[PDB]
């Protein structure tokens, strides 16, 4: 395989999602628009309080970096003006890394920003936009891009590379950029590369996100 | 590890080893501070540099206290290995050194928050005695550069491990310190001592007449 | 190593098995600061109590209309080994599990309705441990209560007993404790009907009843003591 | 942390549904729900799903030091550290963490106190290495159900993991990889499966204590609105040779001697099932991984 | 690495068929040689089949013999996986009722086991013998055979007493049995004792990697026809190898018995008997072993053999990277050259020869492993030893099984003391191959009525289930049993090696 969606599958949250990408397995919850902490309370701006949790062992520091990657992609992708003074608990659980962990974080991090994205669409919280996010790796036996790597071909990666991208007026035009964080060595003229492919690779998974996402809800919603 | 910070291998272990002074003062040199001083003296025995940054006059409202209090953080060296228990004993005798010099009334729902940052103390030939001087100069320039109210500027000399604070130009003693000194030192020190405090203390006024 | 019973019935403090340990106490040993206090020896598990409160909190949270906050603080100092102890325990699971359960059982036996808008803190520190020590924490516990005035439905007794195979052997040492399954139980008044029941260890199902039904009289034996001992200091303080 | 508020009349119907011999559920009160065992596409890798409430448990190795007090032991830590996914009332780690320590603390001594993972063999080297076997439950949902679920979690999350062959020479341990030389299962000593009777109060706390009447309310395997009303818990552990493995009594409704054998004679039926259920489960998608092994067999007749 | 058809798979008939030159495309250089009948010799109710062999006659005037060994080189290839798992494992190790597989199943037991009716590719080492028994030449080269019919030993026992089948198979069989006593002579007239004989074979080291057995009986003219063929067959290869390349070719020994075993075994047949043996050669040790016979006791030639064999060193594998020509001596099959390649299925050390032998030819190129030294070396120390720890575990195999069997009949038989200390005696029971100490301790009623002497050999204890004293000769008879004892450590019984 290459990736499956699912929603709803958790029933006590008030939306909920199953990401599989391969080895690398992630499900997740929003949670709200519910009662603000105190310290959460913002004045205008819904909160975002995000959590990862590594499958082996406890959450460190890492997750920090982690939940910082990803508050940085959410507060454009959350209408923050749509809830003033709410906290939202975004809280995304690794059932499988299927890598090694402090090494690479590539496919982690992918897989957690696409099942915020279909959970917050379960949730029903407003959304401007499609985001996916894909994962791109550089091996040295090569020198040269390989997309949607597997766990093998990115142990022999010399550089990995994350991409995500606001989706609009038909889910197709590229708006803006949210991320970029590409790690280890690179050159100008592989990285206008990396965008390229980057584009038509993203659209595709957004092509498949957006036709899990009709053939779920539609059983549901009926008239 | 932990959770709050990364701490690397655990079942790695450290490596095993193998007037006389001159103050200058230094203040507002630094900003997102309330004000800030610099205290670097100079001896033939080590050479130290302190930094000292307060924080306030804070608002901790939700309650009412009668007054303003004081809470001093000391923060181990980069070059100096001490005891948390000793930075704690030495934090709690500045405390209320500076509690009967700070006056307290015009604030109430107050505290501030002083950090006296240790960072540099080096021997070219207890210790903790010794810069109880320098970090008493270099606090009391913080609370003036700040706008905080004083009774008197404090500051003590270092006589032979003994460390006399006073304030009213040597007539009054805000607190007193004797560790690892000799019996019977008690007016050489006074003496010694009070030269000292008269001498650092013009120094502190001649550094806040340049601003 | 070592016998742990024999056919001659001693053991190697010379205990029988239906025999107590050395079971002394007294109440009030703190009685210029604390409401209620008590001293409890069970061998060498060496238990002080104070009861502090009840009096309200100054924290508005800890307040609540419909009956007292209980917190029961179990604090195990660094000398209650034969050695130093090196580690933390005041911040440890073992400890914030004895807690979690005395809280809920005393919880339902002291009657906390009678004090709204009340905190208690019960502050249990002990100076010595030489096993037995689980059910030794119950019964300081229960004198610290009626001593401070604190109404009650009933005592609560702990008592432990080790199988060895199928002896039981009522009360325990540091020797018992390591070297066989050891059962701890409370029972609350002279009811059958047990507040406690703790297992750590294998304890057969089969003989589950035999260790409860001799624990069970076993405990009605503490019991006693606790009230001759009550009766004979509030004799003492109605007689002045 | 934020708590569910229910009404009286919830309180009442709940109660009075079981005292006119019902549950919501449309269960008996002897009855446990089925619970299904996902085994991953790696070793020690398991889903645990109960109806709603859903629990997964992964497992991981490391070489650790023992401890000071017995170094010819090995370690085991159990975190059971909750995030909100299954309510608010659990979040971030721990801020309250009662219930992360019951759960533990019980799971801890199941398995290390009793035996039901084998620690003597946990040393590679006796006071110098040994495994660390780390159990990480997480919830992802619940529906009450919470002690038994987390421990069939564990259970069976041990027994489908494996762990690097290794040879030592002096104190320098070759590990090995898990594609190079196949990867060796941990011993178990034996199967701890708890189930936990939620007691229910149809009077009130003072007609019970000096009263001896048995008209209580045992039910096991409660609901999400059932674990928050239980005025009072047993949990009992056994495993499937007649021993009870650990008992937590402590505070809740008192019952006699008699009655708590009973629920343990009960519960002695209902874990033979579960354990018969783990049994058939992981074989059939052990044999999905012995397909070609049993090809390359070395142990063959002469 | 292990090959997809492998369940199924046979070879083909033409070498111009389009998947074949596609899968071997080095296939030109192996020979269709399908057509001439073989047939295999093998043990009753094979474990597998490990070779095929035939015989004809050529009008000319000679007979000519091939030996037809399993090809595992087209199927596995140096540095692979497969190659490296066989490494590893070494040998084959056989048990009472376990085999312990080189190669995969499948792999071994199917693909290269050389199947009848089923075409299938070898190694064909084909020779010529003259009738007087002479090597004429000898070829090597890869092939094709088929086998058509798989005969167990004693089918070929019988097809030999027929004499109205009159196949190139029987005639085959009959001549292939007139030149073995030939070619054994031979290597007992340089200088070697019998090795052929069933008993000694079982304590000593294999030559084709045969099973340790059960029970140790006689086995048939025919198991000693097929060995001087192969023996031959190796001692042809040895010599090619060592053209190959003559400092890392692939070599197999036995030495000379050291003084002091030698010495101290003559010293107890000289005080028991006035018996001797000779350490001059190898031929006066032939000489001298035969002159040691006594009707005494019948089994005495045939036990001074066995421990003549244990003072023998074990084989050892090697290599020509630090021992010279004179060096590659055997005490016991008298060569100065020597490997093994019988059945690269059960023995790592005969694939690491074939692969030599097929480089040799040029079939393959040489191989970097095969033609340096330390590379050869490392892997030859590793499969040494693996050797040595699997036999003696055979024979450990057997031992606890007939201590089994010995129990559940309840039976006593004929041993022969062949150690005596101060308080035990060891008892070879050679009905079976197994020996075992009989602990003095639980076979006397008091250890202070043990009666020793170290010069003579000789014990005397008095028995439990007697009241007088009982003498014990080191080389004589005694009765006996394996028989349920009280323990002296433990509270119950459990069965040992004891007399009556």
């Amino acid at each position: 395989m290459s990736v499956q969606a699912e929603i709803g599958i958790l029933d006590h949250v008030d939306g909920s999602s199953e990401f599989v990408s391969q080895d690398t397995k992630v499900i997740c919850s929003v949670t709200g628009p519910i009662e603000p902490k105190a310290r959460q309370e913002l004045p205008t701006q819904l909160a975002l309080e995000i959590i990862v949790r590594p499958a082996k062992g406890v959450a460190t520091t890492r997750e920090k970096v982690l939940e910082d990657k990803l508050r940085a992609v959410l507060t454009p992708l959350i209408t923050r003006h749509c809830y003033p003074r709410q906290l939202c608990q975004i809280t995304c659980q690794i059932l499988e890394s299927g890598e090694d962990e402090a090494e690479f974080s590539l496919r982690e991090l992918s897989c957690c920003i696409n099942a915020a994205f279909l959970a917050l669409v379960d949730a029903g919280i407003a959304l401007n936009s499609m985001c996916a996010s894909i994962p791109i790796a550089i091996i040295k036996d090569t020198s040269d891009i390989i997309v949607d790597p597997t766990a093998e071909q990115l142990k022999i990666s010399l550089s990995v590379h994350t991409l995500a991208l606001e989706f609009v007026n038909g889910g197709k035009v590229v708006k803006n950029v949210l991320l970029l964080d590409s790690n280890g060595d690179f050159n100008e003229d592989q990285l206008f590369s990396l965008l390229e492919l980057g584009e038509q690779k993203c659209q595709e998974l957004v092509t498949n996100i957006r036709r899990i996402i009709q053939d779920n809800i539609s059983p549901r919603l009926v008239v | 590890q932990d959770r709050r910070r990364l701490l690397g291998p655990a079942a790695a272990k450290p490596m095993a080893f193998s007037s006389e002074q001159e103050l200058s003062l230094h203040t507002g040199f630094i900003e997102n501070c309330n004000g800030s001083a610099l205290v670097e003296a100079r001896s033939l025995g080590h050479q130290t540099s302190l930094i000292s940054a307060v924080y306030g006059p804070r608002s901790i409202r939700g309650s009412f206290t009668s007054q303003g209090t004081i809470s001093i953080q000391l923060k181990n060296g980069l070059l100096e290995k001490y005891n948390t228990n000793e930075l704690k004993e030495v934090s709690s005798f500045l405390m209320g050194i500076f509690n009967s010099v700070v006056n307290l009334s015009r604030y109430p729902k107050s505290g501030i928050d002083i950090f006296v940052y240790l960072t540099y103390d080096k021997d070219l030939t207890s210790q903790i005695s010794s810069l109880i001087p320098h970090c008493i100069t270099s606090i009391t320039l913080a609370l003036a550069d700040a706008g905080i109210e004083l009774v008197d500027m404090a500051g003590a000399g270092e006589a032979n491990g003994t460390v006399v604070s006073f304030i009213k130009n040597g007539e009054e003693i805000v607190g007193f310190w004797k560790d690892d000194g000799d019996d019977e030192d008690l007016l050489e020190c006074l003496d010694r001592c009070k030269e000292q405090y008269n001498r650092y203390r013009d120094l502190m006024i001649s550094c806040l007449m340049n601003q | 190593r070592l016998e742990i019973y024999s056919p001659e019935g001693l053991r190697l403090d010379g205990r029988r098995w239906n025999e107590l340990r050395r079971f002394e106490s007294s109440i009030n040993t703190h009685p210029h600061a604390a409401d209620g206090s008590s001293y409890m020896e069970q061998g060498n598990n060496k238990i002080i109590t104070l009861v502090k409160g009840p009096k309200e909190p100054r924290l508005k949270s800890q307040m609540d209309t419909s009956k007292a906050l209980l917190n029961v603080s179990v604090n195990i100092t660094k000398f209650s080994k034969f050695e130093r102890s090196k580690s933390s325990h005041k911040n440890e699971r073992r400890v914030l599990e004895i807690q979690t359960s005395l809280v809920r059982m005393f919880e339902k036996n002291v009657m906390l309705n009678i004090y709204p808008r009340t905190v208690i803190d019960i502050e249990i520190h002990v100076l010595e441990q030489d096993g037995g020590i689980m059910g030794s924490l119950i019964n300081g516990i229960t004198l610290a209560l009626i001593d401070a005035g604190i109404s009650m439905f009933d005592y609560i007794s702990g008592i432990s007993v080790g199988l060895y195979d199928t002896t039981p052997l009522l009360d325990t040492n540091s020797l018992e404790e390591n070297a066989m399954s050891t059962v701890t139980l409370g029972v609350v008044g002279k009811s059958e009907k047990l507040s406690l029941l703790l297992v750590e260890d294998k304890i057969p199902l089969d003989r589950l009843e035999n260790v409860l039904a001799i624990g069970i009289a076993g405990a009605h034996r503490v019991r006693d003591l606790m009230d001759e001992e009550l009766r004979k200091h509030a004799q003492k303080r109605v007689s002045n | 942390a934020k708590d569910i508020e229910i009404s009286a009349s919830e309180s009442k119907f709940i109660l009075e549904a079981l005292r006119q011999n019902y549950r919501l559920d449309g269960r008996s009160f002897d009855q446990f729900r089925d619970v299904e065992i996902t085994f991953g596409k790696e070793f020690g890798d398991v889903s645990v799903k109960m109806g709603n409430t859903k629990v997964h448990c992964r497992i991981s190795c490391q070489i650790a030091q023992p401890y000071e007090d017995r170094p010819f032991e090995g370690l085991f830590v159990i975190s059971t550290e909750i995030s909100p996914m299954a309510g608010s009332q659990f979040e971030n780690g721990n801020i309250t963490g009662e219930d992360e320590v019951l759960c533990s603390r019980i799971i801890e001594k199941s398995v290390r106190r009793s035996g039901a993972l084998d620690v003597e063999g946990l040393c590679i080297v006796a006071g110098s290495k040994c495994w660390a076997v780390r159990a990480d439950v997480h919830f992802l949902d619940c529906d009450g159900g919470f002690i038994d679920a987390s421990c069939i979690a564990v259970m069976a999350g041990l027994m489908h993991f494996k762990k690097p062959d290794i040879t030592v020479h002096g104190e320098q341990i070759i590990v090995h990889p898990v594609n190079e030389r196949e990867p060796v299962p941990l011993g178990i000593l034996h199967i701890p499966i708890c189930v936990t009777f939620s007691f229910f109060n149809p009077q009130d706390t003072e007609e019970n204590i000096k009263g001896e009447t048995n008209s209580e309310i045992s039910i096991i395997d409660a609901t999400l609105k059932e674990e928050l009303l239980r005025d009072g818990v047993l949990t009992v552990t056994l495993n499937k040779n007649r021993e009870v493995v650990q008992v937590s009594k402590a505070g809740g409704l008192p019952m006699d001697a008699l009655t708590l054998m009973k629920c343990c004679h009960e519960a002695y039926s209902i874990i033979e099932k579960i354990t018969d259920q783990i049994l058939q489960l992981l074989k059939e998608d052990s044999e999905k991984r012995n397909k070609y092994a049993a090809m390359l067999t070395s142990e063959n007749a002469r | 690495c292990l090959p997809a058809e492998g369940h199924d798979w046979k070879a083909p008939t033409k070498l111009d068929d389009p998947e074949a030159v596609s899968k071997d495309p080095l296939l030109t250089k192996r020979k269709d040689l399908r057509d001439k009948l073989i047939c295999s010799i093998d043990p009753p109710g094979c474990v597998d089949i490990n070779d095929a062999l035939h015989a004809k006659k050529l009008p000319n005037g000679n007979w000519e013999v091939g030996v037809h060994i399993a090809d595992v080189t087209h199927f596995v290839k140096p540095g692979t996986a497969l190659d490296a798992e066989g490494a590893a494992r070494g040998t084959s190790v056989y048990l009472v009722d376990k085999r312990i597989d080189m190669l995969p199943m499948l792999l071994g037991t199917d693909l290269c086991s050389l199947k009848p009716y089923v075409d299938r590719f070898a190694f064909s080492v084909i020779w010529e013998l003259d009738d007087s028994a002479n090597i004429v030449n000898v070829n090597f080269m890869k092939s094709v055979i088929r086998s058509r019919e798989a005969f167990s030993y004693e089918q070929a026992q019988l097809r030999i007493d027929d004499k109205t089948q009159n196949d190139e198979l029987t005639m085959g069989m009959r001549a292939l049995l007139k030149l073995s006593v030939k070619l054994k002579q031979k290597r007992l007239e340089a200088g070697a004792l019998n090795l052929a004989s069933p008993e000694v074979k079982v304590h000593m080291d294999s030559e084709t990697s045969d099973p340790n057995e059960v029970e140790i009986k006689k086995l048939l003219a025919t198991n000693s026809l097929v060995e001087e063929f192969m023996l031959l067959a190796n001692i042809s290869v040895a010599r090619k190898i060592y053209d190959a390349f003559p400092q890392t070719a692939m070599l197999r020994r036995h030495a000379a018995p050291p003084s002091t075993n030698f010495e101290i075994l003559n010293e107890m047949l000289n005080t028991r008997k006035n018996m001797s043996i000779s350490l001059e050669s190898s031929k006066a040790l032939a000489d001298s072993l035969d002159r040691c016979v006594d009707p005494e006791d019948p089994y005495f030639n045939t036990l001074v053999r066995i421990m003549s064999t244990r003072c023998m060193m074990a084989a050892q594998y090697f290599y020509s990277g630090a021992y010279s020509y004179p060096d590659f001596r055997h005490y016991g099959l008298a060569v100065d050259i020597y490997t093994h390649f019988t059945s690269p299925i059960r023995r790592y050390c005969d694939v690491v020869a074939h692969r030599q032998l097929a480089g040799a030819i040029g079939y393959e190129p040489l191989s970097l492993t095969h033609r340096d030294k330390n590379k050869m070396d490392m892997i030859c120390r590793n499969i040494n030893r693996k050797h040595r720890n699997a036999q003696f575990a055979g024979r450990a195999s057997i031992e606890y099984y007939v201590g089994q069997v010995m129990r559940n009949n309840e039976s006593t038989e004929t041993g022969y003391v062949i150690k005596v200390f101060n308080n035990g005696i060891v008892v070879l029971v050679p009905k079976f191959g197994v020996e075992g100490l009989i602990r003095l301790d639980n076979l006397t009623e008091d250890p202070n009525s043990a009666a020793f002497d170290e010069v003579e050999y000789k014990l005397t204890f008095v028995p439990t289930n007697s009241d007088k004293p009982r003498d014990v000769y080191v080389f004589d008879k005694v009765e006996v049993q394996v028989r349920s004892v009280m323990d002296p450590i433990t509270s119950k019984r459990k069965a040992e090696l004891l007399l009556k």
